[PDB]
């Protein structure tokens, strides 16, 4: 997998490819690596599909609680910690599991960075899976904090694609999402595909490739 | 993580640590401050195994906070010292140990006296004038052996403090992305925004 | 660490009515890696076409090879060599190096010129002959290409008919395998005429 | 694989299946198992399928080098002989087990020789993956002074055992009858009982369904006059 | 394998069983370990199949050029060649032999070459996986100067045993006498044996 | 974990028309020592059901002993236990199934494979396989060990499908199971001569054979086989 | 060392249609080469107008299904014989999973039914839980085989329309329950051709808001 | 070593390479040039096992020039590329195998174009407009795949070089001391002395 | 180790040598592997000594408590707590015993207990390593009702030839002869069965 999430002056961006691999076999073509926790609250996927998804529903369950408790919703910053946790109780019993929590709270926009080891960091940007070194490479150079919504959706959309382009075990679809006080908000589901050859005619870029 | 650097001068205790924070062969953080306050007067800096070392430093960071509060009294560097070797020395014929390797910079406002622990992860403690773990003292004892002296102010601390990060910026193959550097005096705990 | 699975990629070859096609991706790759989208797997001797799949540095040295006797068969026999001798010619030269292998999968193809009888043919890394009617596939999706292959052919198809088949067989065998992929050319074999069709495909 | 061999009154007969495998794939439905050393000697392989071509054409190409030389027909022994010999060199890593079979002037006759070289002498073999469910049928019908319409059947019977309850095993049965006094008869696809049946569908696709970005002629012809 | 060669008054008998297994399965129930090396010299073989036989080939190759030069060779010159084999090749072989032979001068003659290739002559040899369980009946009931019927006997009440306890032994018990009246050869089914 | 000490080899079985038949050696194994030669691997529960097992023989005393435990608590408090309330092949096996799967569940497996063959209540012929896995499947042929290499071949040209069962008779269906027992005692080095046969009508009942042994075997043609290849004398 | 698992071959395959669903099966089991029945049954009615098949080592395949039919019987008891839906069913069966993360069910999960809106419906599961549903899966041995032939014949993938020369696509026409039948035909008899673990017997199981139907047919039995 | 980059513009090939050399933990020097002229308008860079790297280096270009002695003539860096490719392939069925990766970068006189060759130590040849070895694609090969033109003059090909080098001194948890770039085209091989 | 347990017309005898091993040196030389768990049950013990020795002890502890609650326990019963012991801690033991012992009712009977802790019993039994070597001996000589006298030689030969070929058994035979009369030891020294 691709995932990757950044904050900037209009919330956060949250953009993650759809592959699932078994070995060398593509077992999904398109799988969702999102996770919504609550209306203001987003977990991505990366590492064995199977502690993703029962973890991090495990952690709604926990987030969920929080908010029937206290009548307040929780923070990204104790739903990241109660996450990591988790991951400290099986310590060493091989769990393979990395996702980011991105959401909007009191203290404004926050993304934290989690997996298996139950570490936890927060940040502005962040991409996990074995496509993230292609995904940091146009995040860091076009990143800015001035960047528009419409901009922004770009640049993550454009961030999988290289890494779906060049990684082997990361494509399929590009799966979209923006948070804002108001929410998180779906910007829909993009076939890499279609994508590719899309981006490569407006853009000009993959300029190596023939189409 | 890797490097944690500490020197005691005339009237503080400086911690230098890294802010690289890897993951797999990407460096996810260039900013990670690698530091628990366990009371106004006692730092804890510390170095390990991922996910270890702040689950320890927190968990030290509480139960010198729940003494704080019981006793309306701030334990001596000492005594936390103490405290924390005991529990590196329980944690090491433990079924899972806990991989982390600390430095312990306090100021005991009864003496004061600036003070330096040095305590690895098997709990070996030892109390110092400049400690590191790791590499980091292979690459810079040799500079603190020439330079450190005890009636030295912290300005000169810094700068003896700064040539220490020079030499391992060169001589190391490891990109730890700088240190933050902070200050322990009998003003409390601060942290030099510009090294 | 599996050779055979390094740089990945594919090679398909069917027969049809008077006429062969022979196919392959264009990925190079190491591992997870991309490398290169134009790495074509299929080379021509005269009339005889050759698919190699398998370990790349093997694949280039092999089709160097066989360049190599083939130019010198010609010069003393005055004439083409023809796919069946070809083919015991690549199991000659595979064997030979039994004990210590190309990491390889080959794939004949052609027509020959006398009979005018479509011919293709397989290969393990250490020569056995696979003297196929219907298909040959090899490569990291040879799993994937024999499902496709085995459902979608027919016997005596027609070149312009040939060449959806196995356009079709290659391209899904391809989208369900990460090793594979990056483009991909279809060879349309007719005995005095070739054509050669490169497919537009997904780049991922 | 499955193979046999079943010796008869007047000769030998050796039978396989036709099945090739990569792992749990079948690479070939209709493989040809029996291999010609001479012309009145046959055998019949099983292990690594290159392993048991490439022993069998060398031998057979000495085989006939010797017969040429000797100006006599060959002989099973020999075959035997030189087999063994070659592949007790290579101490098993040539992973050739072969069932040799033929008539000669000295007789009939019938061996087994494994990839170590170790050789057997029987009047019926079975080798391969079905060797067990061969070998079931064999023991549970074989006999003395068997007449060749009978010795074909056991020995398809012995290879359709293999066939059905082998999944190493299947598709058709190959058979080659040496007769003393007589041709080798090599009857290829004897038996046909797995043909597959029609699909419901076609799958033949409308003209232009493929995408294109690039045609070009491919020049195959060698350099032009003029 | 069960194997064994006796001697006795009027000259030395091998006896042997016929099962060859790969692991628990019976590759040959009729196998034939009574080897020819020479007219009245003969082999047991045990170990590897693939070993012992080209070994033996080996050996009837130079025995027959021995007598194309020297003429008809002793059995403990055979013995020795077999030695010659098995001790410089024992990194790579696995065979356990024993060798019998009749001279009209030395009469009946049995020598053992165990795994390592040491050499042992004996009245009487035994060997193979169910050997193991017949030491002690053998050792309790050989007698010297047996007359050939006491001789079958003795080999065929001790295979009998060897068979019944062991299970890579079975099928039918096969000998070779040597004797001066010349070389004959012996069969004996299990309906025969098994109820001894 | 362990490993198998004493072992028991082939049990075979086929269904007929009216019921099912099964057999199996009287041989203990130790590891190529043909150790004990008195060893009943078959073992009747009531009149309808014979459980045949091979493997360890160390586990089939005990499997033997959880179903004569079996019997004993089905009668308990159970005046029908002669009658409508009696154990069922259905109940003794899917019993059998449940320990063996939840025995590999605790990495401490009964080694064995089991083959539970015997007729319903309603007449309709049980045979059943299970194993040190809690493998479990059913079929016209059931066999462990070397008989389904070699057994189940042979009798599946008597019994190919399901349809095939009505057109075999008892006398058909025993012919090829002795032929099978024989074709074990030619090929199976740890295999005996002597024999247990059990078959279970919906009309006859249980009859239970001992001391049965293979004859009319194959071996005058060893004779004339000579040397392993180039020898004549 | 003892080896607690086990592989028993076959290949199970679902598809979902636009008011039906198919979950079908070949009936061989398996160990090594050899076989140990042509037919024994793999795709299961649990009740609730669900289809389920857990496909790998039977006997961790047999104990799931077992598991989950139980699950079926308590949910009634539970919770006043309310109808347990397939989004319900699939979130229950990734728990029963889960359960064993470190000593897994070695098997490949498949369930089919219909959705609270009457259409067909497919989830698929790995061995320790993940689930996602779809419109189309084939698992097991030949998996491999079969799914790029259903992204073809099922999704029209790499299909564009005669004259446009991959500027329009094959547009997604709704399949009937006749030809996704004989889409599941040819892929098992495709299978089993190339597949040594298929044969024997194909059984197909139908859902539609009437029930669930059988359909069995004959594979090579070689 | 590490790092070594290539790109192919429109009249020129242009080659990074890193400065660093590491024995054990210590970085024994930090201006190391990685990389040999084989011919006046060919240049071959390299990157592999220690030792190993510079004798194959020195091996190729010992040939190249006596191939160019021998016939008085510059052979094409396509037929450079292909020798170097055989010696590889050759020797990766070897006893002991060389474990060097190299890139070729040359102008051809001929074409009046510049040719960039990416080749591994098992012998796998690739043309390529961009290339890189090791882990060294996995950062730079999206910012080349977006902003890469086949017409880009050689300013713009050192910008975007520039810029694939900051991604590296960021991501990369490896301190590799710099670039030493050079540029290949019709006038011959200079060296950018700042960089 | 040699031992061996055989029934006859009167009751039934044990047998065994005296040869303690580690590795090739001799730590006892006079060892005594006939050990009473009752007074007229006993076994003989092979495989390891701390094993046999802490299973025949808890064995000797459970048929004293058996005694003193239901009375004198049959020969089956002390073969079956033997055999729960060596088959529940199967994975932890490393134990092959030979039960043998006299009532009035069932007379002599023998039950074997090999490594897995399965049971058998039989008319007579032999186990340890020893043991191998005279299956054939022992098969053939073994006749059921014998005397006194001839059993006592039947153990007699029989050890000896085991002793004679095996090298981890050696020294004395020891005997135990359990009868109505009562419990006899007796003791053969290598002067005397060395010459059989
Ligand atoms: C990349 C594709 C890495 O390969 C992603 O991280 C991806 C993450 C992901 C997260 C949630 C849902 C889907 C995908 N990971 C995988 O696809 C993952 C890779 C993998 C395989 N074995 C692994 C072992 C340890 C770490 C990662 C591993 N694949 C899986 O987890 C496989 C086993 N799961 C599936 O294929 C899920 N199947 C569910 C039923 O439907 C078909 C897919
Ligand atoms: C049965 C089908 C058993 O599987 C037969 O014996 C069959 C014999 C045969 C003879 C002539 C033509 C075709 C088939 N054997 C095979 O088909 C054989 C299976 C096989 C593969 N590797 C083996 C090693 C040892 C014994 C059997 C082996 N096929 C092949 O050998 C072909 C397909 N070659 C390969 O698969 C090459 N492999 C070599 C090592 O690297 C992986 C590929
Ligand atoms: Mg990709
Ligand atoms: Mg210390
Ligand atoms: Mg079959
Ligand atoms: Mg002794």
């Amino acid at each position: 997998t691709t995932t990757l999430a950044f904050k900037f002056q209009h919330g956060v961006i949250v953009a993650v490819d759809s592959r699932a691999t078994a070995g060398s076999y593509i077992s999904s073509l398109r799988m969702n690596k999102v996770i919504e926790i609550n209306p203001y609250l987003l977990g991505t996927m990366s590492g064995c599909a199977a502690d993703c998804q029962y973890w991090e529903r495990l952690l709604a369950k926990e987030c969920r609680l929080y908010y029937l408790r206290n009548g307040e919703r929780i923070s990204v910053s104790a739903a990241s910690k109660l996450l990591s946790n988790m991951m400290l109780q099986y310590r060493g019993m091989g769990l393979s599991m990395g996702s980011m929590i991105c959401g909007w709270d009191k203290k404004g926009p926050g993304l934290y960075y989690v997996d298996d080891n139950g570490t936890r960091l927060s940040g502005q940007m962040f991409s996990t899976g074995s496509g993230n070194t292609y995904a940091y490479g146009v995040l860091d150079s076009n990143y800015k904090w001035d960047l528009s919504v419409e901009d922004a959706l770009y640049l993550g959309k454009r961030s999988i694609l290289a890494a779906a382009h060049r990684d082997a075990y990361s494509g399929g679809s590009v799966n979209l999402y923006h948070v804002t006080e108001d929410g998180w908000i779906y910007h829909g589901n993009h076939d890499v595909g279609e994508l590719f050859w899309k981006v490569k005619e407006e853009e000009g870029s993959f300029n190596n490739v023939i189409g | 993580m890797d490097i944690i650097l500490g020197i005691r001068v005339q009237d503080s205790v400086i911690l230098a640590s890294s802010k690289a924070v890897t993951r797999g062969i990407s460096v996810l953080k260039d900013s990670d401050d690698k530091t628990r306050q366990l009371s106004p007067h006692t730092l804890m800096s510390f170095a390990g195994e991922a996910g270890d070392t702040v689950q320890f430093a927190e968990y030290i960071q509480a139960n010198i906070q729940l003494y704080s509060i019981r006793e309306d009294y701030e334990l001596s560097p000492q005594a936390v010292s103490s405290f924390v070797r005991q529990e590196l020395a329980k944690s090491i014929r433990s079924r899972r140990p806990y991989q982390v390797n600390v430095l312990i910079g306090g100021y005991d406002k009864k003496k004061n006296k600036p003070e330096l622990y040095q305590i690895d992860y098997l709990g070996t403690k030892v109390e110092l004038p400049y400690g590191a773990h790791g590499y980091s003292g292979f690459y810079t004892f040799s500079l603190l052996d020439h330079h450190y002296r005890p009636d030295m102010t912290t300005e000169e601390g810094l700068d003896l403090l700064k040539l220490c990060v020079q030499e391992l910026e060169k001589r190391m193959p490891m990109d730890f992305k700088g240190v933050i550097v902070k200050i322990v005096d009998k003003d409390g705990i601060r942290q030099v925004d510009d090294f | 660490s599996d050779p055979s699975s390094i740089n990945g990629g594919i090679v398909v070859a069917m027969t049809g009515k008077d006429c062969v096609a022979i196919a392959c991706d264009l990925r190079l790759g190491s591992q997870s890696l991309g490398v290169s989208n134009k790495f074509e797997k299929i080379f021509h001797y005269g009339h005889v076409f050759l698919g190699i799949t398998g370990l790349a540095t093997d694949v280039t040295t092999l089709n160097e090879m066989f360049r190599y006797k083939t130019n010198l068969y010609k010069l003393k026999e005055e004439r083409a060599i023809e796919p069946e001798t070809f083919t015991q010619l690549v199991s000659s030269s595979l064997y030979e190096r039994r004990f210590g292998p190309y990491f390889v999968g080959p794939v004949v193809a052609g027509i020959n010129s006398k009979s005018g009888k479509p011919f293709i043919a397989g290969f393990d890394l250490i020569g056995c002959i696979d003297e196929a009617k219907d298909f040959i596939v090899s490569g990291t999706a040879s799993d994937q290409l024999f499902g496709m292959c085995e459902s979608l052919y027919e016997p005596n198809l027609e070149p312009e008919d040939l060449f959806e088949t196995i356009s079709q067989a290659l391209l899904n065998a391809a989208d369900r395998d990460a090793l594979s992929g990056w483009g991909a050319v279809v060879y349309i074999i007719k005995k005095d005429e070739v054509v050669k069709r490169y497919l537009k495909m997904r780049q991922d | 694989t499955t193979i046999v061999g079943v010796k008869f009154n007047n000769g030998v007969v050796i039978a396989a299946d036709t099945r090739s495998t990569q792992g749990p794939i079948v690479a070939d439905k209709n493989c040809a198992k029996l291999h010609r050393i001479s012309p009145k000697i046959w055998c019949a392989g099983a292990g690594t399928a290159a392993d048991t071509e490439a022993v069998t054409q060398l031998i057979g190409s000495n085989i006939e080098l010797h017969s040429l030389y000797t100006s006599r027909e060959p002989r099973v022994v020999s075959a035997l002989q030189m087999l063994k010999q070659h592949l007790f060199k290579y101490q098993g890593h040539i992973g050739a087990y072969l069932i040799v079979a033929g008539v000669d002037p000295t007789g009939s006759h019938l061996f087994s020789i494994h990839a170590h070289g170790s050789t057997d002498v029987g009047y019926y073999l079975s080798l391969g993956s079905g060797s067990l469910a061969a070998m079931a049928v064999l023991e549970s019908h074989w006999k003395q002074d068997l007449t060749k319409e009978e010795a074909i059947k056991l020995a398809s019977d012995a290879i359709q055992a293999g066939i059905w309850n082998d999944l190493g095993s299947g598709s058709n049965v190959d058979v080659c009858v040496m007769e003393i006094g007589k041709d080798a008869e090599y009857l290829r696809n004897y038996l046909t009982p797995n043909v597959r049946e029609e699909k419901q569908k076609s799958y033949k696709f409308p003209r232009g369904t493929t995408a294109v970005l690039k045609e070009s002629i491919v020049n195959i012809c060698d350099i032009q006059e003029e | 394998t069960s194997i064994m060669a006796v001697t006795f008054k009027d000259g030395v008998i091998l006896g042997a069983d016929s099962r060859t297994t790969t692991g628990a399965y019976i590759a040959n129930r009729v196998t034939d370990k009574l080897t020819r090396v020479h007219d009245k010299i003969w082999c047991c073989r045990s170990g590897s199949a693939a070993d012992t036989q080209a070994i033996a080939d080996i050996v009837q190759y130079h025995l027959e050029l021995y007598t194309s030069q020297y003429g008809t060779p002793s059995t403990e010159t055979a013995a020795s060649v077999f030695k010659e084999l098995c001790y410089e090749n024992k990194d790579n072989l696995t065979a356990g032999i024993i060798v019998a032979g009749y001279d009209d001068k030395n009469k009946g003659e049995v020598y053992t070459i165990p795994l390592g290739g040491s050499v042992h002559k004996l009245p009487y040899a035994i060997a193979g996986s169910g050997s193991t369980f017949i030491y002690g009946y053998c050792d309790k009931n050989f007698r010297e100067n047996m007359s050939k019927e006491e001789t079958v006997d003795f080999i065929k009440h001790s295979l009998s045993q060897a068979i019944k306890w062991d299970g890579s032994s079975g099928g039918v018990i096969r000998m070779v006498v040597l004797t001066a009246a010349g070389v004959e050869r012996l069969i004996f089914y299990p309906d025969e044996y098994e109820q001894l | 974990t362990q490993q198998p000490i004493v072992t028991g080899t082939s049990v075979i079985s086929m269904k007929y028309d009216n019921g099912v038949i099964i057999a199996a050696d009287n041989l203990g194994s130790y590891g190529s020592l043909l150790r004990f030669n008195g060893v009943e691997r078959l073992i009747p529960v009531g009149d309808n059901t014979v459980v045949g097992i091979s493997g360890d023989i160390s586990d089939m005393q005990h499997i033997e002993r959880l179903l004569k435990d079996l019997v004993t608590e089905n009668a308990y408090d159970n005046p029908l236990a002669d009658a409508e309330e009696a154990l069922e092949p259905s109940y003794i096996f899917e019993y059998l199934a449940t320990v063996m799967y939840q025995r590999r569940s605790k990495m401490n497996p009964l080694w064995n494979a089991i083959i539970v063959a015997g007729v319903q209540s309603n007449g309709d012929q049980f045979l059943r396989y299970v194993n040190l896995l809690g493998v479990t499947y059913s079929s016209p042929t059931l066999a462990t060990g070397f008989g389904a290499h070699m057994a189940n071949p042979l009798l599946r040209k008597v019994v190919d499908r399901e349809s095939d069962i009505p057109k075999t008779t008892v006398q058909v269906a025993e012919e090829a199971i002795v032929n099978a027992m024989r074709v074990l005692y030619y090929r199976d080095a740890r295999s005996s001569r002597n024999f247990s046969l059990a078959i279970i009508d919906k009309n006859t009942g249980l009859t239970f054979k001992k001391n049965l042994q293979v004859e009319n075997m194959k071996w005058d043609f060893a004779k004339d086989i000579k040397g392993y290849g180039t020898q004549k004398i | 060392q003892f080896n607690p698992y086990g592989d028993n071959g076959g290949t199970i395959l679902g598809i979902a249609g636009e008011d039906f669903a198919v979950l079908a099966g070949d009936t061989r089991n398996i160990t090594d080469y050899s076989i140990n029945s042509r037919y024994e049954p793999k795709v299961f009615d649990c009740g609730d107008n669900i289809v389920m098949s857990a496909n790998g080592f039977a006997a961790d395949g047999d104990a799931l299904v077992k598991r989950f039919k139980n699950s079926v019987k308590w949910y009634h008891f539970d919770h006043n014989d309310k109808k347990l839906s397939i989004n319900s069913a699939a979130r229950n069966i990734q728990h029963l999973l889960y359960s064993r993360r470190f000593f897994p069910y070695y098997v490949y999960n498949i369930i089919a039914g219909l959705d609270e809106d009457g259409k067909g419906a497919v989830y698929s599961f790995d061995p320790v839980g993940s689930y996602q549903r779809e419109q189309c899966r084939a698992g097991g041995a030949a998996a491999s085989l079969i799914m790029p032939f259903l992204d073809n014949q099922v999704n029209f993938k790499n299909q564009y329309e005669p004259g446009t020369n991959g500027k329009v696509k094959k547009p997604l026409k709704y399949l009937s329950v006749e030809e996704v039948i004989k889409l599941v035909r040819d892929s098992f008899t495709s299978a089993t051709e190339r597949h040594i673990q298929v044969g024997d017997g194909l059984e197909i199981l139908i859902v539609t808001k009437d029930g669930v139907r059988k359909e069995f047919y004959e594979l090579k039995r070689d």
